[PDB]
């Protein structure tokens, strides 16, 4: 079980992008909250947003975060030259045996 | 000999009516002896993995070893005394298992703390109910009463070290438990906090029981932090007891039970201990004077002090000691006197 | 690189600044150019290890109390195991529909499996 | 009969010292004695509407039957056997109304589970706050003692089933209590949870009480969940006592009041019963012996097992008992023998 | 005189039996006596400015003034008389420093209320720890006991009169205390609201006590509203107690102190008083007859009615002096009628 | 149709799913083509019912505690009462300007007068 | 005593649509909340909203409400077909004996 | 006007309906045209006055219970200091990064320093 | 110690007016909140904010204030007649032995 996401963004620095994860009846829409997860190339995934909202210490404003229905939407205010990494939201599915689902990931260019 | 009218009389022959002492074995017979081996009661009753060989046993008496110890997650239980003294009178460890429904929260579970065979473990008579695929839904859970008998349930609430560890066990930060019936009811919060480190365990465990009468019903209303039942004890009356002593068991037989082994019973008086068990003689401070079946009764040694209750029960027996020791003396003083008399 | 049958273990500690009596110890896979996957979890000190269901049979989870370890291995490799994988520590936060966040922990540990 | 010397003596005549029989009712005279009914003595403090006629009585022996019952809203008293005796002690149900301000709230609230007459009602001694207007300000109001005598002030806390009953009654869901005055504090929480229905009613009420010293002041601090005095009730000292009997009252002159019926005083024995009220002789273990007034005591039987205090209790009376029955034996002993030997 | 067979004997010579007169005076010897004068024991264990002669004292009896007055801040002991009691019975005040680290906090808070010399002061063995830069960081401290003896830590909690006050003091508006041993856990929370002021203070503080056996760690883990302690009291065994008395101090021999001074011992009964102290003849209700060392007892007069403990208490000394008055009158007739019959 | 000058009763059940201890019955009012009124109310377990000024005398509220029922009599009927009737139970939430809301239960009872 | 409502509104689907309660100093201006109920035509009243944001379960996020001095106003974000309803705003007075206020109704179109 | 080397006085009520036991007061100062100057603060009821470092050594401030007054007094005047002194009592409120609020009550003294 | 400021700003009647309170990594910047004083000429100062979003009894919404980093701004919805007093901002300052700091004063037109 995986969550979509859009394969890449891309865009001017200096305005908004969004990025986007579809979930299903079974996470997201089962009142489960999505985790975003940062992973510049050849470095292990950092962590960038939890609770949909919440921003750990070292996380500039720029990025904010929302969920609506069976979806969540990730935005960042300004983008910038050091917003080259990848992407990945994390829900908890609770069918079958329940497992940690990501999402397809992203690029933003 | 002492006399009333003469401090000291010669006489021909005398006899000893003070037991100075004791075998130094605990006759095993006629009473039913529980010898308790590294196992305190409470520890028999929550089911220590090492006191598994103590379940649905009955005695007479209660053997508490000072080399007793616990290898299982750390507790405390608030007035330990009045349910160590309840479980040794009730006399049983009978224990039937009852079907709650705790729906909606994962069972079973185990900590590393407490180990029975080569994996982690628990005690055998509690359930420690945790999140469902991270939620806990609020229980409300029933168990009536239709027996002719009462019932007695041990329940326990658990304090976590940190808020982190809270939310990683119950996946919400306000536990609160609320156990009822139609005569009673015990409100208990947790209480997180760091503690010092039992087997690397800074968290701790508080014990509570409720007891049901026939035609009652026992309601449990709780939000996280239970340690559930798995079903209750029969709470019987009886002469049963229970008695600190490390003198080994033998093959004998004695009606009194003493500490320090078991002691005859065909003086009227006894210097030995005054902790006593069975047909025994009366306590008295004389260590020699020249020519009653209690079971359960209060505790005489403490460890720790407390204060007023520790106090008042020191002084009662104080009195109690005094007042026999006056009533032996005189006994005694009467009847060489009146001997003496009509030997002349 | 492992000959493909063989078994491969990737070990990690259960300890740190942020690491608690009920912490948990989750396993990552990365293949190369791919997404992520989850794998096999446990709490060093609390019930017994989860695992999922795709590598149900191959996959095992063992504690070590005296070392303060956590070890994983993953037993009949095969020619698609080859991926990069991670420990992740259990993060708490107060919500409504909370689940535990991954704290990477260090670099991944590189495992290819060839002839 | 039985002498130091000779354990068997027959003489010409002989009289018996142990009162073995009862009347089989109470006296009435000369104590004043105040039949309880279907009444207990908590409810007949609090005002239960089947209890009105117990208003400002006064007593020197209260009779409880164990045909009581209760009729108005489900309540527990913590420490209830303290207040009992309290009360009991005092030995008057006397109540003087005072003016509390309880402004911006509403007063004089009502249950369908206590009928007084045809409509809702509630304890006639407690004031029920509830929000006014669908609001609930804090209160702050106080009473000062001016009198030269101690007051004593019976309120409480009300526990609802649910947040909704919670808002349904107070506006807001958090309700807290503070009493005080200069020696003294007591804060209370209300416990909102689902408990067993009596009358159809889930929620309960907890009983607390306050005294006031002379030239002391009563401060009351309160959101919520407040059951309100309306007045105190003198506290004084005396002989009066609580009993618990079924034995109708009748119309004689007995000094001693037992359990069953009154009983003669003239020999010093007895062995009906060990609860005694009055000049009462005292209680032996000895059934047959050929040859003290005390009022206010401790409870001598209990119906619940509650640990350290009633073993603590018990191990007292056993004590006394058994002294007492040794006294009687060793002076009946004397007595005769004496007496053989000044007739020979 | 009175004989068992007669009860009226004209005899040449006679003796009194029970001493019914006192001295007036504490004799100051052998015992060690402290004179507490304006000073309770707990106000001198707590540090109040006019108690500070008391400081590392020793005694083996304490008398405590009716004349005694409290001049710090207002406060409050939840089981006062258990913590009497076992300073009392510890006999001694010595206090150790020790260094607690006490990081991020202000310390040595002084009080309007509590005035030592012309300035602001506080108990000294008290540390009111509050915030510093308007910030109250979260403590984590320990301290181990690696001595060969026990340690007792006194520490308190504030109680302020309004949230205002709270966030004044602490910065934060929910304080929380847990102080921890290997075998124990105490959780105290503050009680925000209004108290009846004294001097001018509405604030209240409850004391709490700790004991730490050898080889066991004490742990602290607060957020607010702690009054820290400064180190530990040594906590010993011995034949100290405690005596509320208004007699003045002489200087004289006495083995046996009444609170109406100093009696002789030469009798073996009296009937001054109930509370004895060193080797005391017994106590009596008998006024006059015609021919033991105890050290710490139980509480026998009581200022407030509590119920059930004072109850037991009660009926627990009367029937020791009524079994004492039978032993007596019957000893004395025992006595008068063997000498009658001796001389004849 | 009522014939003017009569009486006419609408009862209620204080049960259901929502319905608690203290929950509350409250009366509204509904004139063809026009606004709500409120009428009286009333707590089946707790204190006396209140009623609107405007109805004052001519309405009654009694509670029938063995069916678990509650009914409201209006004497003296008139022309204008031609309206439909609803029921509704109490709604409880936390705020600071708290007053409780309405549940409509069911439909409305239409009464009509006429000669 | 009543609350002052306008007697209709109407506008073209998909667009934000405004309807406003008025009050007075004993009920809205004396810290009371305001209640919306929704009464399709031909069908009893339905509750819509309550202490002036919460919306009950099965409501759509479309309805909106505020409130300000002696003042509430209720906001629909899109207008949509089923939206043929009427709406009335509900307080409470505490003048004389106290009593539950209804708004005058509106009709949106 | 004050002569230079001499000393003011400045007095204040520690009582009204907001102070509580343990609320403060502080001192403000505010040349004439410019910005506003802390000074020090006591508490009447608790601990000892505090002071700012410029005013160290002229400044000292004392509590009179007896007619519950605070005094704060300067020694040794300048030219500088003529300026409009100002009470005020601290506030509290529910933050993380809380400091006390500033009440000014009534208007402020002046003082002027002259030869 | 103090609080860098504007020295006065201006502007015509009915748009919004900003001022700025900026500190250092003492004031503001180490987790301290900030307050504004409001003072008209030839009056003692009153107090407009506290808690960076706090506003009295007493005084109109048009004012609104925020804290970001190191720094903290006031706002003013709509500017009026009786906007033509001084405005203060007030921090604590920890090094040394601990201050109250206040900014150099703004002036309004
Ligand atoms: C509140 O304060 C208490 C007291 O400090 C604190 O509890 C302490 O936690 C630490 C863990 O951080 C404990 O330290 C351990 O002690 C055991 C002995 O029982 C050692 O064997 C452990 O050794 C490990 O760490 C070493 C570090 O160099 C390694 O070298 C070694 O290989 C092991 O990995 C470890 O030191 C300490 O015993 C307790 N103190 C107690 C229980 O009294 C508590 O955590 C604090 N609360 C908080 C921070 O929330
Ligand atoms: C927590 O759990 C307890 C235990 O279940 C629960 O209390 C229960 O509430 C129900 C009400 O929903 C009670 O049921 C009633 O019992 C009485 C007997 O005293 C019956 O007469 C009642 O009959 C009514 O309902 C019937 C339904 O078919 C109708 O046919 C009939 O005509 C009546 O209308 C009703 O069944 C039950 O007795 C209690 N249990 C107790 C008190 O032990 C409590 O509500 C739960 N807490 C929650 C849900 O918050
Ligand atoms: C809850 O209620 C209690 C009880 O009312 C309340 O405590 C009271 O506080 C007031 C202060 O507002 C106290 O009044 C003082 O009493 C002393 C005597 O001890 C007087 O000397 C004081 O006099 C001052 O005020 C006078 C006013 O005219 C001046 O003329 C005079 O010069 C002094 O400045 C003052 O009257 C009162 O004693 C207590 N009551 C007690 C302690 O029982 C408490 O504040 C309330 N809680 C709140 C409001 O949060
Ligand atoms: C997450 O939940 C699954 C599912 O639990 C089952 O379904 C629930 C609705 C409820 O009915 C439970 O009692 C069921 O057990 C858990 O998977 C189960 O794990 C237990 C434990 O070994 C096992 O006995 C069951 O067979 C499993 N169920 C299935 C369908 O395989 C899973 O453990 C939970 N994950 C957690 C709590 O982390
Ligand atoms: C809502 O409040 C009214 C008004 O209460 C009165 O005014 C208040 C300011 C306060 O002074 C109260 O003590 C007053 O009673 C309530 O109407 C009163 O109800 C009582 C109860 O029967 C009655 O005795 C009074 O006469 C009524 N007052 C008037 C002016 O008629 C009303 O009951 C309250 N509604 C609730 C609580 O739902
Ligand atoms: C605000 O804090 C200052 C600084 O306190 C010092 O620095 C801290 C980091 C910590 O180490 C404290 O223990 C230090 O004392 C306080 O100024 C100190 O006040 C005390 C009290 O008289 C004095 O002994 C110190 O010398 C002072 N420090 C200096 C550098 O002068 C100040 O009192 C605090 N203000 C408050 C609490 O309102
Ligand atoms: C007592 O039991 C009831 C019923 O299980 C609990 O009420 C539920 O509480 C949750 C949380 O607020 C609500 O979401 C549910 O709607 C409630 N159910 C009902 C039927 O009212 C209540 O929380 C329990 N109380 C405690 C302290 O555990
Ligand atoms: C018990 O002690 C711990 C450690 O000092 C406290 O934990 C801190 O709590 C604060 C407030 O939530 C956090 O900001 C810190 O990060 C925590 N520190 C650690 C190491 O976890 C805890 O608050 C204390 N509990 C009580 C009741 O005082
Ligand atoms: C009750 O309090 C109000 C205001 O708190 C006051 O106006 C009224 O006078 C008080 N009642 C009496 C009898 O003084």
């Amino acid at each position: 079980s995986v969550l979509t996401q859009p394969p890449s963004v891309s865009g001017a620095p200096g305005q908004r992008v969004t990025i986007s994860c579809t979930g299903s009846s079974s996470n997201i829409g089962a009142d489960y909250d999505v985790h975003w997860y940062q992973q510049l190339p050849g470095t292990a995934p950092k962590l960038l947003i939890f609770g949909n909202n919440n921003r750990p210490s070292g996380v500039p404003d720029r990025f904010s975060g929302s969920k609506s229905g069976t979806s969540a939407s990730l935005a960042i205010t300004g983008l910038q030259a050091e917003d080259e990494a990848d992407y990945y939201c994390q829900s908890f599915d609770k069918s079958l045996s329940g497992s940690f689902v990501f999402g397809t990931g992203t690029k933003v260019t | 000999v002492k006399t009333i009218t003469n401090d000291r009389i010669e006489v021909t022959n005398a006899t000893e009516l003070v037991q100075n002492s004791s075998i130094g074995e605990i006759c095993d017979s006629p009473h039913q002896i529980l010898d308790g081996e590294n196992c305190t009661l409470i520890d028999a009753l929550l089911g220590d993995p090492q006191c598994d060989g103590f379940q649905n046993k009955k005695w007479d008496l209660f053997v508490e070893r000072s080399k007793a110890y616990s290898n299982c997650y750390p507790y405390d239980v608030p007035d330990y005394a009045s349910l160590r003294s309840l479980v040794a009178s009730s006399g049983t460890l009978e224990f039937k298992n009852e079907s709650f429904n705790w729906t909606g929260v994962t069972q079973n579970g185990t900590s590393s703390a407490c180990i029975r065979g080569s994996s982690s473990s628990f005690f055998s008579r509690l359930n420690w109910l945790t999140h469902l695929n991270y939620t806990y839904p609020a229980l409300n859970v029933t168990m009536p009463n239709n027996e002719q008998f009462d019932k007695l349930y041990i329940w326990g609430v658990h304090h976590p070290g940190t808020d982190k560890d809270q939310i990683f066990l119950y996946a919400q930060s306000s536990g609160r438990i609320t156990v009822s019936t139609k005569r009673s009811q015990q409100a208990v919060i947790p209480n997180i906090g760091s503690r010092p480190r039992i087997r690397d365990i800074p968290s701790r465990i508080s014990i509570y029981w409720t007891i049901v009468k026939p035609g009652d019903i026992l309601l449990i209303n709780s939000t996280g932090n239970l340690i559930a039942p798995r079903g209750y004890f029969k709470i019987r009356s009886g002469k049963s007891s229970i008695m600190r002593s490390d003198a080994p068991i033998g093959k004998c037989k004695s009606e009194c039970i003493t500490p320090n082994g078991s002691i005859p019973n065909d003086k009227p008086f006894q210097n030995v201990n005054r902790i006593t068990y069975g047909a025994c003689p009366r306590y008295v401070k004389q260590s020699t004077l020249k020519l009653n079946e209690k079971f359960h009764q209060i505790e005489k040694e403490f460890s720790e002090v407390e204060g007023r209750i520790q106090d008042l029960e020191k002084y009662v027996e104080d009195t109690k000691i005094d007042l026999w020791s006056y009533n032996a003396e005189l006994l005694v003083a009467l009847e060489n006197q009146h001997t003496i008399d009509l030997t002349d | 690189v492992k000959k493909p049958g063989s078994s491969v273990k990737v070990s990690c500690e259960a300890s740190g600044d942020t690491f608690t009596t009920y912490s948990g110890i989750n396993w990552v896979r990365q293949a190369p150019g791919q997404g992520l996957e989850w794998m096999g979890g446990v709490l060093p000190n609390f019930g017994s290890p989860n695992y999922a269901q795709r590598f149900q049979g191959r996959i095992t989870i063992t504690v070590d109390r005296s070392t303060s370890l956590v070890h994983m291995e993953l037993t009949n490799l095969r020619s698609d195991d080859t991926a990069v994988y991670y420990c992740t520590e259990t993060g708490a936060y107060n919500s409504v529909g909370y689940f535990p966040y991954f704290q990477f922990r260090g670099q991944g540990t590189l495992v290819s499996v060839s002839s």
